[PDB]
């Protein structure tokens, strides 16, 4: 029983703040579209007004240009009214589109207005949804423009603007308080009769706003004349109205027809369905009218009738009393001074109600990737920066050179050319590496050295950024574009960068008046904000090859000239939401950027308002300069004035100090790379949180310079601490004013607070891998890595995992490789040192095999089962756990015992049933194989010595997971059912077949069978207990090693014979396909490449017929499927098959394991991975660390150790 | 704004593409575009430029052109009553990495 | 005295023309905003899939690069389902935003869906306006992609692809006409009894389209083997459904929890 | 609810034409045709009629 009244204000309310806020809003789409389309209607309507008006109307491009003139009070009535309507409608739309509030209805609401609120309220009252209101909003905007134009016009005709107005439009209205409106009208009548003024300009009672207040309006001069005769207890003010309204003696029906004539005639104009309450008119509540009719009535109320705000409250109350409600909840929008509304309206009717502002449905959590702001207005992030600035061939060397404070003026370049204009030079510019870039040893001179430096810096920046080609969506091969800005140095500069790096995408060589590099950066950020690419490589350049005492003095006594400086930069840009998801080394962020090719003062305010920041938030500014005294002086004075407000009374308003700096003096001017060099200086200042000392006092300190430092604008030449504000953030500007103009301003930012996701890595061992493309480069990289380790020997406990993650999963691994494994940085250091000494001793490094290594997997039998099989693996890896859960799901629905508990608890293995043991064995093998495949290990052949054969079939693709599981489970169930335990057994001996047959009593096949020809020297026999003990006694008599195997059911013997037909029946159901890869079947003991050999008889044959390895491996090596180079990887709970294959081919072959009873599983995993890496396998590393967030952080490692050579 | 773009071979075409892109952004309301290829040094040195519908020739038959165009968003040009000659409905490109 | 019923379609209805037409649309703010935001959530949820599933998913920037693959048929179920749901939601949003149609109301409307749209029915059945439906629409898109991924994975576990795969994905469902539902079910029971198949590989009835037509789904090779048994006048067709759904012998409540996990708990 | 007709509004529903009569056949046969939907769009405000500058 509550009613909510939406109330809209008048021109009294100042909407500048609201308009700016709405221009800032970007999350919503309807608000954005409405605010974008509104200026189009404004321009269209303004372009059809009289000459006198169109001459004086503002000259704008978007809505952002109207708020400052509105603030200054220099806006004509038409645009003022239109902006008020736009603000009101936008504020209403936002509160109901992104605010998620129920759209009003006809049973629990009403709309109202006063002067312009009538138009907006009428537009609102027809549509029943936000979408159905946008066109009506545009129509109302046009009608408001027309109304304002007509009123401004009538006022201008009635009275002329004064000479001293000075741009501002005078006020036509004044609030009067202290006498009842009737007495005010009596006094105005008496004054008019006494003075005898023209009847068309006599002051009139514009409105009544209470029992002791009102408003009076007239032309400014006569209005002031009338106000002067109001005594002291009749206080008065002035309101921001710039035209006459509510004048029955000035406007007629023709006027209302003209203003509302913009609406085309039709018959489906939405009706007014929610009662709009109007109080000035005789009929309080109006409803059921069409749209044009209601609009015309609203305009008639605004232009012909005197507003009576005295009625508003009781009118609302009577509307409520007649509807049965008890209390009214106001929801004022742009209504000035609306707090008094509530109590006033509630006073008349009986009151009730308690506040319900606590939502607790604050908002519904957004789906991942939905909360992000539109692709435009997304803070761009700077990932890395690299440069080769003069006398300092690195970033840190440059920071040292800058913080110390040192000029770089050089008489002659070291070894460029002969001697006999001076400037700063790059000390090492003719140095480059040809081999690393697959270029000839004599083609370097024909390549522009600037191109070589740009290539070098770009490669270093990309390596430091932790960005490897085509690893993630954001860094895909096609979604990367270079944006180099060249200069008049004298096409391929970005072309080669894109070509050699294999990056494919937009490439450009932008060149503008003076912001050659910063313009390229600006438009690269524009492209990122648009989505043409998801990553950018911007960078300037400067090189001199063929031909003012201070080093381009910085706005001081003598700064007539400037010193040309050499520099080169390359940045790595990426959208902040994209980069933050990829866990890259964010350095700063570019909030906004603007340009002006003219003006000087307004650009900074425009940018700041676009970014929504106050002036005092900024803390530092940079300069670009050109070399002329006027240029630098204007730069400094304009920047300071626009950024350092001066108090009207005179005082320091800018609380925090606003330091200023310019790289010009330190290293000179590049004229093309100045912007990027300045940005690099900003990045270094942010990283080190230290404002450097200023240089430029030589021969003069420019205190004379107007507005240098008068109120907290210190330029103290002693590095001052620049602490990061607690839970705060720094901000910096970068102005690039040039003589031709082109004043560009971009606001930088401190990177957000780094994520805290410690999640301490539990892996006991780690791997560090290095790579190079040349032996000398390899030893240099080793030395740099070692030196980094020593300086970083004791950073913290959680450094090695991150070091491994950086050096493996965030780098491109070249053809010369080295790797070290261990537990702590000390072991890594020792191993790297040993490898370095080995290398420098005289042994050269040779590239790994061109393509890669070949793995021949191996699956073991059920003779290596131990408690807690791969429990750690199931615990950490998500893929393994999901696979095991799925296989358990399939088991339970297929009427087979569950196996999940075999891994979760590790204690149920004590008394697991044989069927469960066989199942869990098969599923463990399958999941482990799938996991190893996920790490880039693609098999080239397989072999299954025993039951594990079934997993080998999936490994070769012959069966499916479900099919293999069903087959194994059904065999186990039949074996358990038909016969009973304690009937047979198995026995293994080491001897030659001839020795066994000679020393055993009875021919084969009667009292014993050769269950498995495991190797040329090892064999296993089985049968009955009596026969088994007889054989043991017979063989042991000749001093032969023997042992009893614990397998309860003797497979590959006569025990499986009685149940063969059922096994064949079940085998006939599974689908058999052609192997992906060769399969070495011991059952048949030969190579298999066709599905024909895997007919349903195959499974029964293997189940009954004895295993045979020696023949199988002999055939394998006979074809050539195995040699001395293939790597042997075993998949099972122990290294069992690997030794057999080794003795088959030979001992020289490499071998590995994956699980062992004692050795830490990660020990074997990392050792095997390191050996594969050395072998040349392109092992993926990203998925390895995917499940360990603690070790997911890129680090800042030493740059590539180039083998530099001199050319030209 | 003023720019002198050149990527590898489609400098003028890329410039036009970006001019239309800026127009669609709202940065400018008009654009002058069109590159030039006038030679300066003759450097004339085989005796063939391009055979009729074949590739037996070795030369490319390079030429000179200084074309320049104007550009407006179609609604604006329509509202201003200018001699609209054609239109560019849409433009797209790639780099053909392979 | 009239009611309007809103009905959504399953994967059978091709959604290549609708998606392209929606991509063409530029005069509706909500539609363009939703079409721009949907690829973001698609890539986000697509990045949480298993290694094998991600390896077999095309790289894209927006939807314009997916429709050619959908037409070609070399598009995996995980993104196929999400694309279908995106098409349905976008069509509804366009109909009720630029079509100036009042949002359905409980007084004189009701909603329905089949096999994809039951997801969309709840999304449309909760919000009271188009603006209030976009976040729920994106949530539903995430749910649909996760469901498609789970179903694709279970299917892959049951059976693999073929050597002549050539990118295209085999079908898992076929409609049968000319036999009663109960009679056909009895026929399948007899078929399985005749053979010996694991309870997770026997063909089963997915839908009962009516007394004269019905649908049956199974593994590709098993499906073809069973179809070979169906003689005339019975007629069989192969629908473009790529994964096994409506199977009460392959999924349980745990998978339902897994799919629903994308929605965080809350009281809002 | 008590109504005597249903208007199908299928969205992306394959083979939707047959749905209409199939539901109607289970209600009283009073499906008044009335196949009319006045949808003449209101004229757009001058200037804003152009499609947003995008594309």
């Amino acid at each position: 029983a509550q009613m909510r009244v939406v109330a809209f204000g008048d021109q009294t309310y100042d909407c500048s703040e609201a308009v700016s806020q709405l221009l800032r809003v970007r999350d919503d789409a309807i608000v954005v579209d409405f605010l974008e389309r509104a200026p189009a209607v404004l321009k269209a309507e303004l372009a059809r007004l009289s000459s006198e008006q169109q001459e004086e109307t503002p000259r704008f491009a978007t809505l952002a240009e109207l708020v400052p003139r509105y603030r200054a009070g220099t806006l004509n009535p038409a645009v003022s009214q239109a902006l008020t309507c736009i603000a009101q409608l936008g504020l209403f739309i936002r509160q109901h589109s992104s605010g998620q509030e129920a759209y009003p209805t006809a049973h629990d609401s009403c709309i109202t207005g006063v002067c312009t609120g009538a138009l907006t309220a009428v537009a609102v009252g027809s549509a029943s949804s936000v979408t159905a209101l946008v066109p009506l909003a545009l129509h109302t905007v046009a009608v408001a423009v027309r109304l304002g134009a007509r009123a401004w016009e009538i006022g201008s005709c009635l009275a002329d603007a004064r000479r001293g107005a000075n741009g501002r439009y005078a006020s036509w209205t004044s609030a009067v308080g202290g006498i009842s409106p009737q007495d005010l009208q009596d006094r105005i009548s008496a004054y008019t009769a006494e003075q005898a003024l023209a009847s068309v300009s006599v002051p009139y009672l514009s409105a009544a706003v209470g029992p002791g207040q009102s408003s009076v309006s007239a032309a400014p001069v006569i209005l002031d004349a009338f106000l002067s005769t109001l005594l002291r207890p009749l206080t008065t003010t002035r309101l921001p109205i710039t035209a006459p309204y509510h004048a029955p003696h000035l406007f007629t029906a023709k006027d209302v027809q003209h203003v509302t004539d913009c609406l085309p005639p039709s018959e489906a104009w939405p009706t007014v369905r929610i009662p709009i309450i109007s109080f000035s008119r005789d009929e309080a509540v109006s409803r059921g009218a069409s749209f044009p009719a209601a609009m015309s009535e609203a305009v008639r109320d605004c232009l012909i009738r005197p507003i009576a705000l005295d009625r508003m409250a009781v009118s609302i109350a009577n509307h409520a009393r007649d509807l049965g409600k008890d209390s009214v909840l106001p929801s004022p929008i742009a209504l000035s001074f609306s707090d008094k509304l509530g109590p006033q309206v509630n006073s008349h009717l009986p009151g009730a109600k308690a506040p319900t502002p606590e939502l607790t449905s604050k908002s519904i959590p957004s789906a991942i990737g939905a909360e992000q702001q539109p692709m435009a207005k997304s803070p761009i992030a700077i990932l890395a920066a690299s440069g080769r600035f003069p006398q300092s061939s690195s970033m840190d060397q440059f920071w040292d050179v800058l913080i110390n404070g040192v000029d770089t003026h050089e008489l002659v370049p070291p070894t460029r050319w002969n001697a006999a204009g001076f400037g700063c030079w790059l000390h090492e510019a003719g140095e480059f590496d040809a081999a690393y870039f697959n270029m000839s040893p004599r083609e370097a001179p024909q390549v522009d050295p600037a191109q070589r430096l740009a290539l070098l810096t770009a490669t270093e920046a990309l390596e430091q950024a932790g960005v490897v080609p085509n690893r993630t969506s954001s860094t895909q091969k096609n979604r990367v574009g270079v944006w180099y800005g060249a200069t008049s140095n004298d096409a391929f500069i970005p072309g080669r960068v894109n070509y050699f790096h294999k990056f494919s995408g937009p490439s450009y060589t932008i060149d503008t008046a003076c912001s050659s590099s910063l313009a390229a950066l600006h438009m690269a950020c524009n492209a990122l904000w648009r989505g043409e690419v998801d990553t950018a490589i911007v960078g300037g350049t400067n090189v001199l090859t063929n031909p003012r005492s201070g080093n381009c003095k910085t706005f001081d006594d003598e700064a007539d000239g400037y010193c040309r400086g050499e520099a080169v930069v390359t940045l790595i840009l990426k959208r902040l939401p994209d980069a933050q998801a990829d866990k890259d080394p964010i350095q700063a962020s570019i909030l906004g950027i603007a340009t002006n090719h003219s003006a000087q003062q307004d650009l900074f305010q425009q940018v700041l308002t676009e970014t929504g920041l106050t002036a005092n938030d900024i803390s530092v500014c940079e300069m670009a300069g050109t070399g002329t005294q006027a240029g630098d002086s204007g730069e400094t004075t304009s920047v300071v004035e626009t950024l350092a407000p001066l108090n009207r009374s005179g005082s320091a308003v800018r609380t925090t100090p606003l330091y200023i700096g310019a790289v010009k003096s330190n290293v000179g001017h590049a004229e093309s790379a100045a912007g990027v060099s300045s940005l690099a200086k900003i990045l270094l200042m942010l990283k080190h949180s230290k404002i450097p000392p200023h240089v430029g006092i030589k021969t003069k300190l420019n205190h004379r310079l107007p507005d240098l430092a008068a109120r907290n604008t210190h330029i103290a030449r002693s590095e001052v601490p620049w602490p990061r504000p607690k839970n705060g953030k720094r901000r910096v500007l970068l102005n690039n004013f040039s003589a031709a103009g082109g004043n560009t301003c971009l606001v930088l930012e401190d990177a957000p607070e780094p994520e805290d996701s410690q999640e301490v890595d539990p892996r006991e061992h780690h791997i560090v891998a290095l790579s190079a493309k040349t032996p000398d480069s390899m030893v240099n990289n080793l030395t740099n890595m070692i030196t980094w380790i020593d300086k970083h020997s004791g950073d913290s406990l959680a450094t090695l995992p991150q070091l491994s993650y950086t050096t493996t999963a965030r780098r491109v691994h070249h053809r010369h490789r080295a790797v070290a494994t261990g537990t702590d940085l000390l072991q890594i250091r020792s191993s790297l040192q040993e490898q370095l000494d080995r290398r420098v001793s005289g042994e050269r490094s040779i590239p790994h095999p061109p393509n890669g290594p070949s793995f021949v997997l191996a699956f073991t039998g059920q003779g290596s089962a131990f408690a807690g099989m791969g429990v750690d693996l199931y615990k950490r890896f998500a893929s393994f756990r999901s696979d095991i859960a799925r296989y358990d799901q399939i088991c339970e629905g297929m009427s087979l015992p569950s196996i999940k508990a075999m891994f979760e608890d590790e204690k149920v293995f004590s008394t697991a049933s044989p069927t469960l043991q066989q199942l869990t064995h098969v599923c463990f093998q399958m999941a482990l194989y799938r996991l190893w495949k996920s790490l880039g290990v693609q098999a080239k052949a397989v072999v299954g010595h025993a039951l594990g054969e079934y997993a080998a079939l999936y490994a070769a693709g012959v069966l499916s997971q479900s099919d293999t599981l069903y087959l194994v489970g059904r065999r186990a169930q039949l074996m358990e059912k038909h016969l009973s335990q304690g009937t047979h057994a198995m026995l293994a001996v080491r001897a030659k077949e001839e020795a066994i047959v000679a020393a055993i009593d009875g021919p084969p096949g009667e009292a014993y069978e050769f269950s498995c020809r495991n190797g040329e020297q090892r064999n296993v026999l089985g049968g009955t207990v009596a026969q088994i003990q007889a054989a043991k006694a017979a063989l042991e008599a000749k001093k032969i090693r023997c042992q009893y195997l614990d397998t309860p059911m003797a497979f590959h013997t006569g025990q499986v014979d009685p149940i063969l037909p059922e096994l064949l029946q079940v085998a006939a159901a599974c689908s058999i396909q052609d192997p992906q890869i060769p399969v070495i079947s011991p059952a048949y003991g030969k190579v298999i490449r066709s599905a024909k050999d895997f007919q349903p008889e195959y499974f029964t044959h293997h189940c009954r017929s004895s295993v045979n390895m020696v023949d199988a491996l002999q055939s394998a090596v006979e074809e050539g499927l195995l040699d001395k180079n293939v790597i042997g990887l075993e998949i099972g709970p122990g290294p069992v098959v690997t030794q057999f294959v080794k003795e088959a081919v030979g001992t020289t072959m490499q071998t590995f394991a994956s699980i062992n009873k004692d050795k830490d599983t990660w020990q074997l995993m990392t050792q095997a991975l390191a050996k594969f890496y050395l072998a040349g396998a392109s092992v993926e590393w990203s998925r390895y660390h995917e499940d360990f967030p603690g070790a997911q952080k890129v680090l800042e490692l030493p740059a590539y150790g180039w083998a530099l050579k001199n050319y030209w | 704004p003023s720019y002198t773009i050149d990527t590898a071979c489609s400098s003028s075409l890329a410039a036009l593409h970006m001019a239309c892109n800026a127009l669609w952004r709202g940065e400018v309301d008009t654009a002058i575009v069109g590159g030039t290829n006038v030679l300066t040094n003759p450097d004339m040195t085989r005796s063939g430029n391009c055979k009729t519908f074949d590739d037996e020739a070795d030369g490319y038959c390079r030429g000179e052109a200084v074309v320049t165009l104007i550009l407006k968003r179609l609604p604006d040009a329509q509202a201003d009553k200018d001699p609209i000659q054609a239109s560019i409905l849409g433009i797209a490109t790639n780099h053909s990495a392979e």
